[PDB]
Order: C-alpha cells, then structure tokens, then sequence
RNA sequence: GAAGAUGAUUAGAGACCAUUGUAGUCCACACUGCAAACGAUGACACCCAUGAAUUGGGGA
RNA sequence: CAUCCAAAAUCGAGUAACAAUUGGAGGACAAGUCUGGUGCCAGCACCCGCGGUAAUUCCAGCUCCAAAAGCGUAUAUUAAUGC
C-alpha cells in the first residue's frame, strides 16, 4: 500500500522485529486498532478475503430518500485465526473497503480439539459450543472423522475459515436473515476458549507484555 | 498442559492466561482482563525487579469484585500485612 | 417443596459457580449427595467440604477451586445401559472427553468410565463438566 | 407371484441439485477421469458411507468388545485389498479419510490407461469395451471392474485381441 | 409444560391425543370429510364430460381474461370449473368430449388470478393436450 | 338516571350539550356467574447484589 | 444370454443418417447486457411476480444449463418440522 506511519504502541513493535506473530499480541489481551498489524504478520497467502453480503439499506427523508450500502467481510486462516467485518458506506465501493478493515481488527484466534480420536492435527472443534446474535442461535456439535462440514452453504464457508473441517449443526429461530446468521456462527467460534476443561489448567505461568519489555524502544519511538 | 496428540505432540496455537482469582481462563476477546504488575522491595528499600504478576479477569469489573480479590492474593503471598 | 434432594444443592453450586464465589453453603445432607461430591473431589474439581451436624439434618458446605462449569441433576433417573452409556454420554454432555455422568448401580455410586468397566449399567443419578 | 430375488439401490441424488458448489466437483470428476454420467460418481458415494457408517459404530465401542474385534478386521482387510489404504493401517480412523476420488482411480478405465496400456482414459474406455483388455487371463469388458492391489501389475492384454 | 413423573405416561398420551385435533395437518389425513369433500374421491385423477365453456374473469392486480371449462364428473356426479393450460388450445376443448381433470399445485388454496379453480385438464379424449398444442399428435374427431 | 319528553347545536341530530324523567340506583330474601375479574405475569420449593424509607411483632 | 466369423472353408460403420430426449435460463435455483413477434390482449406464473409498444419471465429462433435412456405432470405418504 501507502506508506504506513504507526501510531499504536503494537504497530511500532511489528514494524520491527519484536513482535512477530499474532500469538503473542493474542496471549496478553490487547486490543488490534490498525488493519496493517494483521498484514505484516501473516503473510498474503495464507489470508483470504470474501464477501458474504452485499445488500442495500434505505433512510427515510421527505420526498425521495438517501440509500446506503451495508455488507459483510469474512477474513481469516484456515490455521485456525477468523474475523468477521461489517460496515456501512453510502455506495457499493467504500462500503466493501470499509469492512476488510473492522474485520482485521475483529480478528479471534480458533482452538480445535479432537472427538475422542487422536490423530494427525485437528480436525473437529474441542466441544459443543453456541453463539448468538438475534433470535437465531447456532449449536455446534463435533462430529467424528469424515464426517465433512455438515451445515448450510452460509455457515459452511465461516467454518472452512476457522479451519473446522467435521461438524454437525443445527439453528433455530429466524435464520433467514442472513446478517444476524453469520455474527451468531462467530460468537460460537470464540466461545471454544471461554470454557475451561481439565487439560488445560496447570496454572500456566505468565510472563511480561511484548510492550513492558520494548518500552525503552517505544520511547524511542516517539522520538 | 494442553492438547496433545497421541504422539504427546502439542497441537495448539497457544494456551491462555490463568486469573488467579476465580481459576478461570482469560481470553483474547477479554481487553478488561488487566495484568497488575508490582515490583517487590527488600530491606534498605531496594526495589528487586518486577517479580511477581497477578492478572485480573474482565468479569470482576462488571460489578468491581476486582479490589476484594487481589486483597485474598495479596495478603496470602504475604505481600500485605494484616494485623 | 422440594422433590429432588440433588436439584436443591446442585443449582446452589452451578449458580455460585457462574459468580465465582469460592465456597458455598447447602441446605440439607444425605448419604447421596456425600458419594456425588466425592467423586469430583478425587478428580478434581472441589478442595474440600465440612458436614456439619445439628442433630436434626447436617448443613454441608463446600469450597470450589472454579474448576467446576456446571453440575446438573437427571431428575426422573432414567435407565441408562451398556450400549445406551453411548446414547447419554453424548446427547447431554458438550464432550466425549471430559464430560462425566455418574450413575447409581447396585456396586456404589460411580462414573460411567468405571461403570463399563465393570459392566454393569444402572439408573442415572447427576453429571458434571 | 413367489419371487425371492432382491433389489437395491446403489445410487441415489444429494440433496439440493443447483448447488454451485457441487457442480464444480462433479464435472471435475467426469471431464478428467473419462466417466460417462453423473451416476457413476454417486454410485461410489453411497458404497463409501456405506463403509463409513459401521467405521464409526465400531469406533465408539470400548476395547475388547466383539462387533470391534472382528468386523473391525473385516473393514481394513478390504481397504488394504484394492489399495485404497497400505498395510500401514490400523486405526479406523484412516478408513474414515478415504474419499470420492480414491475409489475412481482403482477403476478398470483409469487403472489400464495409469499403467500404460492407453493414451487417455476415454481411449481406455473404448479399450475395455472392444474387448481387447485382460486383467489377469480373463476378459473384462466392464470399466468399473475394481482391481486389486496384486492384480494391477497383471493386466496385459486379451488373447482375442489384434493388438495382443 | 411437561410431567417428568415415572408414572406420569397417561397424562402425556392424553394431551398429545387432545392437541392434534388442534393441527389441520392431522385432520386432513385422518378424516374421512376431507376425503368425501375433494371431488375425485382423493383419487389422483377423474374423467368427466364438458358441459360448457366458460368465460372466467381475473382479480385485480393483473386484468386478464382466462379461459376456463364447466365440466361434469362421472364417479360422482358433482359438477367442477377447471383451466385450460395451453396457449390457443380451448378449440380442441369442444362440448360433450370426454376429458381428464388433475389437480394443480396447491389444492388447499386457489391459484392466483382464478379464483376457486384448483384445477387444470391435462388429457383431452385421453390424448395429451400437451402434444396437441406443441404438434405431435392431431385431435380425434373419429 | 338508561328509555321517553322538550330546547338547542347541525346540511341532517333520542346526538355530544341544556331543562326534565321511568326502570334502575338503597335494603331484606331468592336467582344470574357473563368483566381490561389485569400484574394481560398459574400454584408450591431452592439459589441469587446495590441504597434509602415506610407498615406490624420481637430483641439491645 | 454366451462363444464365433474358419479349424481347410462363414458377415458387416465414417455425416460412424446405426443422427437422444424431456424440462429450464428475473428471484427462490444451475443457465441470456440476446434477435424477431405480441403489447395488461394472447398467455405465463406451486409462491414472489411478468404483459398498458423500452417484455432478462409471454409467443418463435439461436445460444447456454441440469439429468440422461430416461425426463416432466397429478395425488397420497415420509423427510424437511424443535409447525
């Protein structure tokens, strides 16, 4: 692109050679604010890009009315790092470069456990989990080996995303619209690390931020 | 610690932050999850280095049970004196 | 009243549990709901837990570690067998894994892991994450 | 009346037909591996589920249970037969990674032209039904004749055959 | 709700018993009114002799004139209104001829923009009037 | 004060309004059981936090 | 059905005339920024909707799509339905 000046603490250290993976911004919750913190550390070829919605809006005004454009984006790694934009811009265009943008920043990382089968690496989500958005809620349910992505063509490009390649689904309430359906898919997704299971607990120790460590660099930094 | 294979081979991408507090896993998502780090001090008032770590989860600022919490880890690890 | 002893002290620790309260009281006591804490103890999921006696029915009281996500009740025991620990294991649990039910059988009070162990099925009793 | 005979099918239609999704991975299919209609491609499918259900009753079962011993043998014994799956192979899991294309490939109508005895496999198709192949001494004329794993290295040509 | 109870079973098969007469999908197949109201007996199709060709206006949204067909039916003596379902094919529709009547679609709600007609005639004088209309064939008169 | 009567209002008006007036409105003994009979929230039981009051009893 | 066109002796494709059809192409739903004709008429349309001379839906041609020696239509029944 254009030549990038970071303004973030994050974006200076992955300008550098100090952070070099998601992982570790991720570990020690920060917020992502820039797009290009995304792009620096995982490499095109590996990120993809699809619009899952296009559709127009309309504002009411006297006589004739203004009209807009809502759409979404879906972003990620199949190795397991999604991320769901929506946006809004007043035509076609802007609204898509919009959305590409809040979707980077939306970005959540995906654990993928096994269905009791213990092979290779990962092909089945850890446990049951839902998600909500509207009256529709999503039920995730894992399925054994072979079993392929089981869901509606909507879903069944959010899970190929999340790297989710076995899955046995179902939905409920008004799942025909469509934008509520697809933050409702997410929300479950994420919901894979807010659940505590037995393996892994130990009391893993932590350590220092990325920034506590570098902030003598990012002083200067500022300079 | 955490998912492993047959082979005993790790399988994930990372393994998140324990809250001392409640034992519940901090996520990403959570940016209210803080990491309060205080510096220990010795005899003479000669500051050991950043040393010892607690981290808070974002469910304990939704009503504030924050405070209480880092008293019983705090006063455990002898840090604050009770009389 | 209350129809179910296990329904009344297990919605005090799943409701504690979800606040993070790191002990809770519980109202009565009997000789089951002992065998079902037990269990979670040895696997670990609770510290400890107290009866206490007031010579007319104990107050138990325990001390959750928050390792715990729920514990539920399978109120009308239902008849759970060999192939048919298969059927709940799944339909109920979020997992295959970690998930445990805990059945009543002639043996004891014991998982189901144990219980096809020793092949016998039973009536079903509670479970937990 | 008083006929005993069986009937089954061996093929059935997915649900939803205009997919886009499934077109693609059709035509890719049919177009490359020379086969005549869409029909052939599901015939596999439902053989293949087929194998895949038993695969994952046996699968949930505890150890030393008898349906696991047995026709747990039975399944991978039948893989390794046909070279969907090496000798490698134990688990019933790797049963469950087999796929559409894998059993195509083991057809007559690829397998002759793979091994040499054709310049493509629409050309191995005629081939076959020419009656000019052999598969070990005896004729077939039947291109989704499935060849074992010891009776690819065989195949020669028919001795009613002007090109053998 | 519900009762859990071991012995409960009675109550439950009761309210499930009481609460599909509830559902007009149930009705619909267990009744035997339902079955003597459709025409043909429920049977797939009825034959039955053309009375009179009858002019059948349209409703309002889209102002059509359609081409419709008074018939009579055999099996049951009731007289029914059915659509013709060609271009230009009413003139091999002629009085007195012998036809066939079927269903068409839904056949619990009238078609749009023919009010009370549920009804289309494929076959006439057991003829395809498809193959008529698309030439193949040529109408009987014999 | 329904009904009814009379005067207005109005294009039309027992109308809404004004002056009247019967049943009814009250009580006793019989019926009726038809309300937005509403908190549109069935009954019993368990767990569940923040602050300042009120209504009864008891305690220092 | 199979085996064969001599074992001494027995047939035969090149437009391979030995020539594949039935339903579709606005949305749902795979496939037309087409060309002529019709102009709220004729008709199409399970449903949403098309047609008032500027028709992506009608009536024709070409083009392309799905299934295929099978493909449409009707009615009942089951799945879809946690209606």
């Amino acid at each position: 692109k254009e030549e990038w000046v970071p303004c973030t603490k994050l974006g200076r250290l992955v300008k550098e050679q100090k952070i070099t993976s998601l992982e570790e911004i991720f570990l020690f919750s920060m917020p992502i604010k820039e797009h290009q913190i995304v792009d620096q550390l995982i490499k095109e070829s590996d990120m993809r890009d699809e619009l899952m919605l296009i559709v127009p809006v309309q504002k009411a005004t006297s006589a004739g009315q203004r009209t807009r454009f809502k759409a979404f984006n879906i972003v990620g790694d199949g190795n397991g790092h999604i991320g769901v934009g929506a946006r809004v811009g007043k035509e076609v265009s802007l609204a898509i470069r919009a959305s590409m943008i809040a979707a980077k920043l939306n970005v959540v990382p995906i654990r993928r456990g096994y269905w009791g089968n213990k092979i290779g690496e990962p092909h089945t989500i850890p446990m049951k989990v839902t998600g909500k958005c509207g009256s529709v809620s999503v039920r995730l349910i894992p399925a054994p080996r072979g079993a392929g992505i089981v869901a509606a063509p909507v879903p069944k490009k959010i899970l190929e995303f999340a790297g989710v390649e076995d899955v046995y689904t179902s939905s409920c309430g008004n799942t025909r619209t469509r934008g509520n359906f697809i933050m409702a898919t997410f929300y479950a997704l994420r919901k894979t690390y807010g659940f505590l299971t037995p393996d892994l607990w130990a009391e893993t120790e932590v350590s220092r931020d990325p920034t506590d460590e570098h902030s003598d660099f990012l002083t200067m930094g500022s300079k | 610690i955490g998912t492993y294979n047959e082979e005993g081979v790790n399988v994930d991408l990372y393994i998140p932050r324990k809250c001392h507090a409640t034992n519940n896993l901090i996520t990403s998502y959570d940016h209210s999850a803080v990491q309060i780090a205080i510096a220990n001090v010795d005899a003479n008032g000669v500051l050991n280095g950043t040393t010892t770590t607690f981290c808070i989860a974002g469910y304990l600022r939704r009503q504030a049970e924050s405070d209480h919490a880092i008293n019983h880890l705090a006063i455990s690890k002898g840090i604050i004196r009770i009389k | 009243t209350m129809m179910s002893v296990l329904a009344n002290a297990l919605r005090c620790i799943a409701s504690a549990e979800r606040r993070g309260k790191r002990q809770v009281l519980i109202r009565p006591s009997s000789k089951v709901v002992v065998k079902f804490l037990q269990v979670m103890q040895k696997h670990g999921y609770i510290g400890e837990f107290e009866i206490i006696d007031d010579h007319r029915a104990g107050k138990i009281v325990v001390n959750l570690n928050g390792r715990l996500n729920k514990c539920g009740a399978i109120c009308p025991r239902f008849d759970c067998t060999t192939p048919d620990f298969e059927k709940w294991v799944k339909n109920i649990l979020p997992s295959r894994q970690f998930g445990f039910v805990v059945l009543t059988t002639s043996l004891g009070i014991m998982d189901h892991e144990e219980a096809r162990a020793r092949n016998t099925g039973g009536k079903v009793l509670g479970f937990f994450y | 009346m008083r006929n005993y005979n069986n009937f089954n099918r061996v093929w059935k239609a997915p649900r939803r037909p205009f997919e886009k999704e499934r077109l693609d991975r059709e035509m890719k299919l049919c177009g490359q591996y020379g086969l005549r209609c869409k029909r052939e491609i599901w015939r596999v499918n439902m053989t293949l589920s087929k194998m895949r259900r038993t695969a994952r009753l046996l699968l949930t079962l505890p150890e030393n249970h008898p349906r696991r011993q047995l026709e747990g043998s039975a399944i991978m014994r039948r893989c390794h037969d046909y070279g969907f799956l090496e000798e490698e192979k134990d688990k019933l899991d790797y049963v469950l990674s087999l796929t559409v294309p894998d059993i195509l490939e083991r057809r007559l109508q690829t397998v002759v032209f793979k091994h040499g005895l054709a310049k493509s496999v629409h050309h191995a198709r005629v081939l076959i039904l020419q009656r000019h192949i052999a598969v070990a001494k005896q004729i077939v004329t039947i291109p989704s004749f499935i060849v074992r794993v010891s009776s690819e290295h065989h195949i020669a040509f028919a001795d009613a055959s002007p090109f053998g | 709700t519900k009762a859990n109870g071991q012995h409960a079973a009675r109550k439950l098969v009761r309210l499930r018993r009481k609460n599909r007469w509830a559902d007009k999908g149930w009705k619909k197949s267990h009744t035997f009114v339902a079955q003597k109201a459709n025409p043909f007996g429920g049977s797939s199709h009825a034959k039955g002799i053309v009375l009179e060709k009858i002019g059948v206006g349209a409703k309002q949204p889209n102002s059509a004139i359609r081409k419709c067909v008074r018939v009579q039916l055999i099996k049951n003596d009731k007289k029914i209104i059915a659509f013709v379902p060609n271009d230009g094919c009413l003139h091999f529709i002629e009085e007195n001829d012998e036809v066939l009547v079927s269903g068409f679609g839904r056949s619990g709600h009238a078609v749009g923009d023919i009010p009370g007609v549920r009804f289309k005639i494929v076959k006439v004088s057991n003829v395809g009037l498809y193959a008529l209309y698309r030439q193949k064939k040529e109408k009987p008169r014999n």
